């Protein structure tokens, strides 16, 4: 089967800046209700310091693949198990701040 | 005078090349519509000239996980062919797809 999956983008804080709408299926929300929010603030408590140490890490990284999964509260309020896989990309043209890309699918956890 | 960042565009893809998904702003830059993108390979795009370095950077990026294609000629929705330069990553679970970072150089 097809998994469920969607890119956003991110500023190093963790706020989303881009979201692409194959986020309505796995997460319910249309991207303009995540655009401009943390999503640490989707995530759930236990799993919040995690998230924002990847989110630290991940430009530490040198553009390499940082992985990490957490419960995300979808539009039903139900908490989804996320694997998001995340990497810097900064255009070697300039020296404009790197920002993080993501991609982020529902899997189990078992 | 367009931005870096106006010039910039992500695409996923298939381990086949093909795309799975691309941003709104490639038709702004190219003329492509992303719906109709789906399903093809990249490789339909590549002038002939750097198909063979393509086909390499494609071979770094398999073995290695993540690629920087040096310069490549993609052909335009409406004739011509723009300059690219583009960032591949591949994302493994537990391959599962390829995530490119677009960068119109001309
Ligand atoms: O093989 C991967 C998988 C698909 C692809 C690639 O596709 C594009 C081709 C274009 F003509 C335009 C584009 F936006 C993406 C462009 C560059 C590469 C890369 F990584 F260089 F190899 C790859």
């Amino acid at each position: 089967c097809q998994p469920t999956r969607f890119i956003s983008r991110h500023n190093i804080e963790g706020i989303f800046t881009f979201v692409d709408h194959r986020c309505v299926a796995t997460v319910g929300y249309q991207p303009q209700e995540l655009l401009g929010k943390n999503i640490v603030e989707f995530c759930h408590p236990e799993d919040q310091q995690l998230l924002r140490d990847s989110f630290q890490q991940v430009v530490k990284l040198k553009g390499q693949v940082l992985s990490v999964m957490f419960r995300f509260r979808s539009k039903n309020q139900e908490w989804l198990w996320m694997r998001t896989s995340s990497f810097t990309f900064q255009n070697p043209y300039s020296d404009e701040i790197e920002y993080i890309i993501c991609t982020n699918t529902n899997v189990k956890n078992s | 005078f367009k931005g870096l960042d106006s010039k910039t565009f992500l695409s996923e893809h298939s381990m086949d090349m093909k795309f799975t998904y691309c941003d709104d702003r490639i038709t702004e830059l190219i003329g492509y519509h992303p719906e109709e993108l789906l399903g093809r390979s990249a490789y339909e795009f590549y002038h002939a000239l750097d198909s063979e370095n393509m086909t390499k950077s494609h071979q770094n990026l398999c073995t290695k996980g993540q690629v920087v294609s040096g310069q490549y000629r993609m052909l335009a929705k409406h004739g011509g062919y723009v300059w690219l330069e583009t960032q591949g990553t591949v994302i493994y679970n537990p391959p599962q797809c390829i995530m490119c970072v677009n960068y119109v150089l001309s």
